[PDB]
RNA sequence: CUGAUAACUUACAGGACGCUUUGGCUUCAUUGCUUUUCAGGUGAACUGCCGAGUAGGUAG
């Protein structure tokens, strides 16, 4: 098990988000941010508490009231704008079929068998719908959808012979899974993820654009650059027409549409599909190797799952929920070396 | 078929207007013993300013042209090396046909001249009606003109220092034979008869 | 307590205040400012007194006469203008029910339960009234309200179905809570700030429009920039129709509507709801950790405050006045992790 | 004393004095100036004098007979104009009671007690009558009163419930103090400055309109820009109805209605109320800190000046005259921190 | 002496001389000119201003105002030379009165010296000036070529007693004032040349013009028609002609300056001897060749004052 | 056999594939990349497993969440761009006839005779057709063709008396070998390579230009540097207009056009033409010396291969397949010494 | 009159697979720029007549 050279290539390749300001003229100029310096007050817990008493009298009532400057990047909708237009493109492929490197023709045929048996027994409908529900409900916008009037999504797939798929205000209309099943849109875009995962050298290139109606000069929240170590909030940017513009990530927009993992010990909310099911908010990672429900302890029982996927009927709590996780983990996959 | 005898003002320091004035004054003094309206003026190297240091005399029959330079004026100038004269050369048919017309509407714009025009209009208000109010006139604001490059002529019957001013328009390389005037001319009220330069 | 990773996200999201000069023609122009140079007298105390006696004769009676030239930014109302129109948007959200990061899932329970017990026992009427009174009495204009004839405030809430709630001339009419708490207007828009804070995925967006009637070419006082270290008094500005115009802050109009804290040792004036209770004017901060009434001296005994909110009744002196300060710092919250 | 962070906000806020030309049709246009170039003669001291001898033969009778040209801004009354109308607005508030920043509540409490003692012992009648004798006699025109036939001042106060207050031809009628102290026009508008200085939240706004009758094509003298070093004598101007026009300044007309200081050692003529009693014409300064009657030498004796306001009676030679000056400096200035 | 910041302010404040055309129906329209530029076949603008045809006469309106801004300097810097200069002026006031300078300033107002060239080839011209403060009727000067030539022609009964005094009060009385509104009527011939003031243009004949009743009119300067009524200085070494009161008595049309700093009769050597000039005015009597003729110039230069720094 | 010194030169000389971004105005700028830092999870098997049991009490649930940063070069198409143009040049020559160095005039005459018999008996058609079929279907771009709408390949051959050879939309049209054999220019560029192999001092240069329609700000994948012993994923670059541009390599786009070898024992996928038939997908090399089908078990038999190439008839499965593989190795090869 | 006098270093090459950096913020009090100014057409391009003529012609 784990034959020292085992790697998978990713199956979903999203691109960077582009923020445009649409004016009442229906002309589009790129969103631009500025850098402003601002005066905060001494609010840090470790300026008047050592551990866990009161410090030397250099931090008295006089020196705790001296305002300290920070510097931040401020991005907002300009005054007299109609709405913001967020445009990106995502590409579903079939690179989850064969491993990129295998090293041994014993795990290779095992994994290729396991994909084919999952494809045959319990098809791509569950995963395809889960991946497509948060391409079309604007999860990829992250924080801008909160404190917004309404946001509409229009996407143009390829190959396609018809009219653009349009989900209008996704706050009142589209809430639940069933609500996404309108008669003339949804049933033919789940397909081309099922026949672009299953078939060899299959493809589907969605081009998605969301319109955001925000209140008067409200803040837009893009993605911030790391800066390994006064400046908080240094926004990630690209040049459009010689003007710098805030971007909202390339990997962040991929880590948004892949928040589908709610098949873990209990179930509160979907996590980002990882090997050890890491929750970044509550810093304790659920699905620890100690439980034996992590990726590396499920993969090593692969030979078990090929026996269960050849007889009636797979119990939809231990087997199906683990096959979903296996295949959803092979979809972003790479790399299981040790 | 025309001929010219050029005169060049030699001595390299000369207000060419003051020379060309008296040269055209003696052409004006010419053809009054004989009522002949034949000969042109032909300023050859008329520049942006300062009319050139010579003058050609393109003519008619040529019995006049030679006779035009036998006036005892150009002779009495010649003993001093002021002028140098040529030997009546044929005009080549490949030549520019410029009209040297005295405009005379330049002195309808000077206030001394506009005073005359209003005073005329007031005298011939005897074409009866309302005798027009002389306060209803204005020297515009920007009466702009080009180019007119004036000379310095003077009257002979009266002691009036009148000034005639010549322009440099060019068209239609053949017209009449000739018609001209006392002051040489390319203007006389009917023909725009140009000059072979 | 204070478990090394604990941040809150703010609940109230205000924005920039765009100043618009409005003429008798019913047309609007962006208010413009100009960098004006001027000649002050030698009036600094350090010029003619060294420490703390008398200067030797380089600072004679003639040296204190040559006026020192300054360069400031002057912004005034133009002659023949009708009034000034100040437009900004404020957004109340439900981002105080759960900490952003927690690190320990035993102190998540305490803070979650604490907000639930505060809600059910002593509801959101007090804080919502104190927040909205600052929005509707023109606290966010700061100094333009003084030396003004009359100023009207009209705000459009969302979601809403009726007339824009018009607060007319606010000097004679609305001075106290009971002048605000009258019939047609107030009780309907103090709920929707309760149902914003109380309910999960709750949101209320007010767009506030104020009209100032100042005297003949009176001075407008916007917010000034920091410049971290001649030109003093540089105004913070944004560009409307490619014309620069002063702004009156974004974090300044958040500091304005959250001047509530009059539950502090004595009680003189509403302070800006901070941790160590910094008073910017009288530099000495009330709620110094020596008092034991600051945020960290209140939070580290939260397990006391879960006992008191069960038994009938609660005392409104050293329980409710602390729980108000607690929720006031969870609404502004982030980050108090030590 | 002087506790390193003491500031006061000004208590009199004037405005710019906009010039208008009113024609015999009772229609008004802005007074517009033009920039003309003129040919002066070489009459400078150091063009035929070194220090202070006679030069090399470069100041020969040819050299001092060449006209040196200047370019200056010429503003005059247009031919056929009826009269000139100058208009501004002044605001009397109570921002001298409480200091803006104090830093230490031992000099703050002193100064609030000192204002309260001055108010109750020798009230605001002296400073009110002095500050209103500069607004009502046209001192804020500065130079346009020299070589003028008659100038009438019509001022519209607020709050007010009646007619307008109008002082007619001010060369014959209103010369002395008693000439201003007549029937309908002094007992009622000196009060409302005293109630706007003594009361908290106190306010009194006057809109003042002066009518100048200058002779034919008379030269009008506005204020000038500083231009920190050809074009000398460049006018301060603002735009009215698209046309540029001269303005006479905002800070110049604050130093017109604050030229009340004739309480300086002996007496000559009223100064502008400065710390170091600076005169501009005589470029020496009265109240040089050596004499001990500048601002800081009087301020530091505050605890002395309280004890003199204990019982009857206040001496009108060196206490009333000094406390007048002290309060006159609290009205104007800030900051005196060191 | 010359204490690095010394500035006086002018007492004579003239205005612009607005030209007007009166037609035979008693209606007055502003005199308008035309400007020709020559566009030589592939800038140089010349202006012409003649009196239009059928014009009755030309009105020339301006206002001069005598003030008391020569008692105290505007900036002094040192109050040692201040009381010296205040004492000097009030000594001059008391000893040898303001009659001479007043009459000399009021002659070249009330004879049309300020018209400069527009009096040449003119048949007759009449000057009416309205004074203030005044109590009665307009002071009118009829044809000023035949009637008024010398001083004694001006010193007649019903005019000159009451307008030279009121300039003397306007210089003596602190916060004193006199405002004369002067109006001259030129009877120029049929289509005569008018010569107004010409604008600078650093390197020909473009005039100084202002807009009256929506249309431009030539103006005859403000500092030109002030420099005309102060062509008073003729106390320079000997005498030929009245000059402009400068410091170095500068002549214009001829390009030399009488009263050089070398000759010791210019406003800087005569000034610095003030403390001596206080001596000779203390006791009788001043020799009216080096004292009165210098004190006249000193006071005449104070009325043009500003600045005598360093 | 293998006479201690024996070297062949290259007969296929490819170049660097210069990327250009072309705008709707048809002005071409170079493509540009940037090193952006990013924060990843603790996803490695090393961080939570010894072998193959359970980790020490230092890989705790909190310790497996403190995300670790990396620094990766990111190249993408800029917004509002029309398409991407990729330009390079292949140069076919006649340097497969005689060995560059040989040392012994016994194997030299053998190898020259063997080339001459493979030339006259079997065609250059097979190798030239297999070579040209992946210069003209965009194998030389590797992964840029995948997740791309359409790519068009225009090549300017030399020597040439006429027009430009064009290949339009390559996903529906040019799929199979017959689709290449269609109308006009194909029958002359499978020729002139056989001239470039048959004729002594023969030469054929083909300059190739491909247009790529990628989606809006799509990811572009160039070739990466080695870095032997922090920036993981550093892109190979060159200078255009004094700015750096990603390059896609010389030897990478020579390893693309030289994917002929599908005669290795049975067949799954065409490999790089190596000696021991090394595969990269699975890290086991097919056609290695225990099978006797490597380049040193086939070359030592070269004399035997001559005796079959003279008489009728060569069976097209074992002998012809190995003669193809020999000549595929001779074109690429150098050097067969030991040592 | 050179550590002198002579000198071919060559052949072949796939670095690739995977990634969320984010939470919070009050720059603000005070202000007099002023004093005085010559751009200069020697006389000089005039007076008629025709035109209903601020259109345009023309003599001297």
């Amino acid at each position: 098990k784990l034959p020292t050279n085992l790697a998978y290539e990713r199956s979903i390749d999203p691109s960077d988000v582009c923020f445009f300001v649409v004016w009442p003229d229906d002309r589009k100029t790129p969103l631009t941010y500025n850098s402003r310096t601002l005066l905060g007050q001494m609010e840090a817990k470790s300026l008047a508490y050592d551990v866990s008493g009161q410090p030397i009298k250099s931090a008295t009532a006089e020196a705790l009231a001296q305002g300290n400057p920070h510097q931040v990047d401020f991005c907002h909708v300009p005054y007299g704008a109609s709405h913001i237009e967020c445009s990106f493109s995502v590409s579903f492929s079939s690179e989850l079929r064969q491993p990129y490197k295998c090293n041994s023709s014993k795990v290779k045929q095992t994994l290729v068998q396991l994909v084919e048996l999952y494809e045959t027994k319990i098809g791509w409908t569950e995963l395809a719908t889960r991946y497509l529900m948060n391409i079309c409900n604007g999860k990829w916008l992250w924080k801008n959808t909160r404190k917004a009037y309404c946001w509409n999504i229009v996407l143009t797939p390829w190959p396609w012979n018809g009219e653009k798929v349009g989900f209008e205000d996704i706050r009142t209309n589209y809430t639940s899974r069933q609500d996404f099943k309108n008669n003339k849109n949804w049933s033919a875009i789940v397909e081309m993820i099922k026949t672009a995962f299953s078939s060899t050298d299959g493809l589907a290139i969605f081009e998605v654009r969301a319109t955001l109606h925000l209140p008067t000069n409200a803040m837009v929240r893009p993605s911030q650059v790391f800066t390994e170590k006064q400046n908080s909030r240094v926004f990630q940017s690209t040049t459009i027409d010689g003007e710098r513009s805030p971007i909202l990530g390339a990997f962040k927009t991929g880590a948004a549409i892949a928040t589908i993992d709610d098949w873990y010990p209990e179930a509160t909310e979907p996590l980002r599909v990882g090997r050890f099911g890491v929750h970044r908010e509550d810093v304790t990672c659920y699905r620890h190797p100690s439980t034996g429900k992590d990726f590396f302890s499920i993969l090593q029982q692969a030979e078990h799952y090929i026996e269960v996927l050849s007889a009636n009927k797979t119990p939809a709590q231990e087997t199906i929920n683990d096959m979903h996780f296996l295949m959803a983990n092979l979809i972003k996959g790479g790399m299981f070396q040790h | 078929k025309w001929y010219y005898k050029t005169i060049t003002f030699l001595p390299e320091l000369c207000n060419n207007e003051s020379l060309a004035a008296k040269c055209l004054r003696v052409l004006h003094g010419f053809n009054y013993q004989y009522e002949t309206r034949n000969i042109g003026v032909s300023f050859p190297l008329w520049c942006d300013a300062t009319v050139g240091k010579k003058i050609s005399f393109v003519s008619k029959n040529k019995i006049e042209l030679d006779l035009l330079l036998k006036q005892h004026y150009f002779v009495q100038m010649e003993q001093l090396q002021y002028f140098h004269i040529s030997n009546t050369v044929l005009v080549p048919e490949d030549c520019t046909y410029v009209s040297f017309r005295r405009c005379q509407s330049i002195d309808k714009l000077t206030a001394a001249g506009l005073a005359r025009k209003i005073r005329r209009l007031e005298k011939r208000a005897l074409s009866r009606g309302e005798a027009f109010d002389p306060s209803s006139f204005a020297q515009k604001e920007h009466t702009a003109i080009a180019h007119y490059h004036s000379l310095g002529e003077s009257s002979k019957q009266t002691n009036r220092n009148f000034r005639l001013n010549i322009r440099m328009l060019s068209e239609q390389p053949r017209e009449g034979n000739s018609i001209f005037s006392s002051y040489g001319l390319a203007n006389s009220e009917n023909s725009f008869q140009p000059v072979p330069l």
